[PDB]
């Protein structure tokens, strides 16, 4: 009876997935059989395929967090975080359009904020400056010329990132990465590394000491980008859901989706990677499943999340989990 | 805490 989250079995290192096909631009297996085709295109360390290990498993089970919990080897800290913001429209919208047939004026704020929102741009933003990022580490091999290759390109470019604090998420982003300091992972190394990308979808209004309309309709001045930059302050992010409108309402309290470093430039044709719920097959929610959507499909979101972050982080180049080319079922 | 698995 027990809902309780188990970790899915070891699976061998030549058992090949069940397949399954994407329809309507979203594939979806149970996270066992998941397992079996992570081990066969993503799993491979210097080009060796792993058995995904009895910790990833566990870290797996937890839900949307494990994707990118496993493909990064870090529990995410969003502290890199990248969107896009139409202010002009957002201000017109509000001193020009008008509450709809059954909404608060708390209500329509909050998610005329949200459809101002351009989760293209966003991700198109954070596709830009991990681009940066990688030319400034390809021949460093110190976290000093990192930082100086990081900073020409950035004001030869004329891109406001150059003005971020040395101790910004920005500039530290890549000391931060544990695995960056790990002898098997970066090794103090910049050429060793790689940068990711992966999305959180989430609430706006998660101050507690705030009024009941912005927790149940939205803060729309919560979690705005930083103009020239695009950065998100995600400090303020604590995991807390979209408060229910009416008692029995649930709400989930956010989602993350695995992009990690396709080629593929169109946008609507990236893969991102994201499952629905911890596992628990003997339990109520039942086993967990992992999707593999088209951008639209993932950012099309819920309304559960009204903000979407773009989010950087660094991968060492050995291993497998960003390849150049993701495709959606199997084979 | 506050609970993640996505149980709403």
């Amino acid at each position: 009876d027990s809902d309780d989250r188990v970790t899915p079995p070891a699976e061998p290192l030549d058992r090949m997935p069940d397949p399954y096909r994407p329809s309507y631009g979203r594939a979806e297996t149970v996270v066992n059989n998941y397992i079996r085709k992570w081990q066969q295109v993503y799993s491979h360390r210097d080009g060796r395929k792993q058995q995904m290990t009895e910790e990833q498993r566990e870290w797996l089970s937890y839900g949307c967090v494990g994707v990118t919990w496993v493909n990064s080897g870090q529990y995410p800290t969003n502290r890199l975080a990248f969107a896009s913001f139409d202010e002009d429209r957002f201000k017109n919208e509000l001193k020009n359009g008008r509450p709809r047939s059954g909404e608060t004026r708390a209500e329509f704020e909050g998610r005329v904020a949200k459809e101002s929102f351009d989760e293209e741009k966003g991700f198109q933003r954070a596709r830009e400056v991990a681009s940066v990022m990688n030319r400034a580490l390809e021949n460093a091999h110190d976290e000093s010329a990192y930082l100086d290759n990081l900073k020409k390109e950035l004001a030869n470019g004329n891109d406001a990132l150059r003005n971020e604090d040395a101790r910004s998420p920005f500039y530290s982003a890549l000391r931060n990465t544990p695995s960056f300091k790990e002898r098997n992972g970066g090794n103090h190394d910049p050429s060793r590394m790689k940068a990711v990308i992966y999305s959180k979808h989430f609430w706006s209004g998660q101050d507690r000491s705030s009024s009941a309309d912005k927790r149940k309709y939205g803060d729309p001045d919560a979690f705005r980008p930083a103009p020239g930059t695009g950065l998100v302050d995600m400090s303020r992010d604590r995991n807390i859901p979209r408060s229910p409108t009416s008692p029995g309402e649930g709400f989930v309290n956010f989602d993350y989706g695995w992009f990690g470093a396709q080629t593929e430039a169109d946008a609507d044709k990236t893969v991102w990677t994201h499952g629905n719920h911890y596992h628990a097959p003997n339990g109520s929610l039942g086993a967990m499943h992992v999707y593999e959507s088209k951008f639209r499909n993932w950012s099309e979101g819920y309304s559960d999340f009204d903000r979407g972050a773009y989010v950087i982080t660094f991968i060492p180049k050995s291993w497998n989990t960003a390849p150049d080319k993701v495709k959606q079922g199997w084979p | 805490d506050i609970p993640i698995g996505s149980k709403m």
